[PDB]
C-alpha cells in the first residue's frame, strides 16, 4: 500500500501482538455504543439497548472476530487490498446494503482501541501508518459499490 | 444561524417553487442516486428507476417537510420533531448523506430558478438546508 | 474516475458552450459568498464583505478565469489528471497552503453554476458525469500533499 | 446533547488528565499532523518538527481551552466566545479539520487513561468534542 517500508513493518510488528478475538469484539461493540445509529444493521443480534448489553452480546463479539479476521487477512496483502476485498465489497453493497461511511467509522474506532490496548507503544508515527491502513481498507471495501 | 435576510431569501425562493415542490423533490432524489450511488444503500426496497412512482412519492414527502420547515423557520425543532425522531431512531441515515441531498436540491433549484438563484439566495438556501439537516440528526445520540 | 464513453461525450459537449471567463468568475465569487471562510486566501483582493462586493471584484473575476482555464485544460486529459495536475498540486501545498477541502467545495459550486446557466439541459446524467470530473480533479490536486 | 451522564463522564475523564493537559494537547497535535497532513496547511508558520517549541506552546493553549470548556459545559457558547470569534473571523479553518483533531484527542486520551477510557466514557468524550467543535464554528456564516 502507500506505506513506507518503515510503516509497513511498524504495522505488522504491532499486529503480531493483537488478540483478534478480543479486539474485534471491543472494536465492533464500541462502534455500536459511540455511534448508535450503526445499530441499524444488527437488529437480529438481539439486545443492544445499553452499553453493557452491547459489550456483552455474544453475537457482537463473534461478528467482531469475523470482521477482524478479514481485516487481519488484508494485512498480509497491503499491496492488493482491492483484490483481497473485492468479494466482500460486492457482498456489502449488493447483499448487505451498508453505506461505506460506516467502514470509515469502524476504522477510527479500531485506532482508538489499539491506542487503549497498547498505550505508549501506539506512538504518533504508528498511528499515522494505521490511519493509512484503515483508509486503505475502507476504500477497498467501497470499491465495488454502484 | 439564519439571519432575517436568510429567512427572507428562503421564503421567497420557496415561494416560486410553489406547486412544483414535489417534482423538484423527486428530481433532487434522482440526481442524488445517480451522482452519489452510496445513498441508494438506504432504499434497497425501492424501484430506483427513472420515474419510479416510489421516487416520485418519496420526493413529494420530502418537499412537503421542507415547505413545513419554511413556514416554521423560527421553530424547526418543534415543527420537525417527529421527523427528527424517525431519522434518529428508525432510519438512522449517516449524517454525511444529508449533505449529498442538500447539494442535489440546490442543483435542482438552480436548474429551475435562473432569475431567483442569485449568489445571496444560494448562500441562504445552503444555510437553510444545513439547518434542516442539523435538526434531522439532532437526536442521533 | 471512470467515465463511460457517453459520459465523456456529455462532458465535452457541454464544455464547448462554456465561457470560461464568465463561468470562472461566477464559480469563484459564489464560493466566496456561500463559504465566506474561503476568503482567508484572498485578503489582497480587497473588500469581500458583500455578495455585490465579491461578485463585482475584478480580482475575483481574473482569478476565476485563471482557475477555470486550468480546469478546462484538464478536461483535455481526463486519462491522466494526476500527471496533468502534479505541479499545481505541489504549488497549492508548498507555496499556497490551501487545504485541499476547498477543491471539493469549488467543484460543488461549479456544478451549481453549470445548472444555473444551462437549466434543463443539465440533466441528472450530465450532472453525475460532472460530479465524477470535479472529484477527479480535486483528487488530482490533493495528490502531492504531504 | 450532553446528558447529565455525559457531563459526569467528561469531568471525571478530564479530572484525571489533570496536570498533563498541555502534554496531551501537544501530543494530539503531533498525532494530527502525522496522520492527516492536510491539517499542516493551517500552520505554515510553525516548526512542526517533533518536540518543537511552537507545538508545545500551541498544545498547552488548546488544552487550556478544553479545560475551560469542561468547567463551563453548561455555558459553552459564552465560555468560548473569544475562540468562536477568532476561528470564525480570522483563522477560518474548514470545519472538517475539527473532526480530525477531535479524533487525535480521543486517541491520546485512550493511550493514557487505560482504566477510565470505557466505552461509555469514550462515547461521552466523542459527544463532548463534537459539541466544542460546533461552538467553535458556529459563527462561520
Ligand atoms: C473492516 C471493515 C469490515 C470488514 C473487513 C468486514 C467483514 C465482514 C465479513 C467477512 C462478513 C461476513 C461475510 C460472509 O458472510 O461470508 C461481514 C458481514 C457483515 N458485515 Fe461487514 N465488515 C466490515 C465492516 C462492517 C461495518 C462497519 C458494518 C456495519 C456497521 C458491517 C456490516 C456487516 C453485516 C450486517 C454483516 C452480515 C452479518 C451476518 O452474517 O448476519 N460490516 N463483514
Ligand atoms: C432535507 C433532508 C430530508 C428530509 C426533509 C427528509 C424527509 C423525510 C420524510 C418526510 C420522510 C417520510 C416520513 C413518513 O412517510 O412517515 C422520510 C423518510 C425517509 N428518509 Fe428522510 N429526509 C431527508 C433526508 C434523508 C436522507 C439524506 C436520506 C438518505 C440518503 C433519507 C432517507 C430516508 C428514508 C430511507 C426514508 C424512508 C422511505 C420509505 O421507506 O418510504 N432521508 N424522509
Ligand atoms: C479546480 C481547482 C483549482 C485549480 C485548477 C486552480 C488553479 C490555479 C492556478 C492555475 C493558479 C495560478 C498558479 C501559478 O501562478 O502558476 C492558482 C493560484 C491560486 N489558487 Fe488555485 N486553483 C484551484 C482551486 C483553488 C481554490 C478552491 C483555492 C482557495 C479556495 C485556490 C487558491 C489559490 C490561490 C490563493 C492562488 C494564488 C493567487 C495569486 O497569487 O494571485 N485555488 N490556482
Ligand atoms: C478542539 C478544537 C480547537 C480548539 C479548542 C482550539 C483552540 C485554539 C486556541 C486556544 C488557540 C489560540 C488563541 C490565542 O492565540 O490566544 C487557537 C489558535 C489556532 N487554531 Fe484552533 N483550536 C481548535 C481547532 C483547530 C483546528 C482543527 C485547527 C486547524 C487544523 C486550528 C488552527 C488554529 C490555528 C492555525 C491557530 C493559530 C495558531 C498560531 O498562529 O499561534 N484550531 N486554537
Amino acid at each position: 500500500m502507500h506505506l513506507t517500508p518503515e510503516e509497513k513493518s511498524a504495522v505488522t510488528a504491532l499486529w503480531g501482538k493483537v488478540n483478534v478475538d478480543e479486539v474485534g469484539g471491543e472494536a465492533l461493540g464500541r462502534l455500536l455504543v459511540v455511534y448508535p445509529y450503526t445499530q441499524r444493521f444488527f437488529e437480529s443480534f438481539g439486545d443492544l439497548s445499553t452499553p453493557d448489553a452491547v459489550m456483552g452480546n455474544p453475537k457482537v463479539k463473534a461478528h467482531g472476530k469475523k470482521v477482524l479476521g478479514a481485516f487481519s487477512d488484508g494485512l498480509a496483502h497491503l499491496d492488493n487490498l482491492k483484490g483481497t476485498f473485492a468479494t466482500l465489497s460486492e457482498l456489502h453493497c449488493d447483499k448487505l446494503h451498508v453505506d461505506p461511511e460506516n467502514f470509515r467509522l469502524l476504522g477510527n474506532v479500531l485506532v482508538c482501541v489499539l491506542a487503549h490496548h497498547f498505550g505508549k507503544e501506539f506512538t504518533p508515527p504508528v498511528q499515522a501508518a494505521y490511519q493509512k491502513v484503515v483508509a486503505g481498507v475502507a476504500n477497498a471495501l467501497a470499491h465495488k459499490y454502484h | 444561524v439564519l439571519s432575517p435576510a436568510d429567512k427572507t431569501n428562503v421564503k421567497a425562493a420557496w415561494g416560486k417553487v410553489g406547486a412544483h415542490a414535489g417534482e423538484y423533490g423527486a428530481e433532487a432524489l434522482e440526481r442524488m442516486f445517480l451522482s452519489f450511488p452510496t445513498t441508494k444503500t438506504y432504499f434497497p426496497h425501492f424501484d430506483l428507476s427513472h420515474g419510479s412512482a416510489q421516487v416520485k412519492g418519496h420526493g413529494k414527502k420530502v418537499a412537503d417537510a421542507l415547505t413545513n420547515a419554511v413556514a416554521h423557520v423560527d421553530d424547526m425543532p418543534n415543527a420537525l420533531s417527529a421527523l427528527s425522531d424517525l431519522h434518529a431512531h428508525k432510519l438512522r441515515v449517516d449524517p454525511v448523506n444529508f449533505k449529498l441531498l442538500s447539494h442535489c436540491l440546490l442543483v435542482t433549484l438552480a436548474a429551475h430558478l435562473p432569475a431567483e438563484f442569485t449568489p445571496a439566495v444560494h448562500a441562504s438556501l445552503d444555510k437553510f438546508l444545513a439547518s434542516v439537516s442539523t435538526v434531522l440528526t439532532s437526536k442521533y445520540r
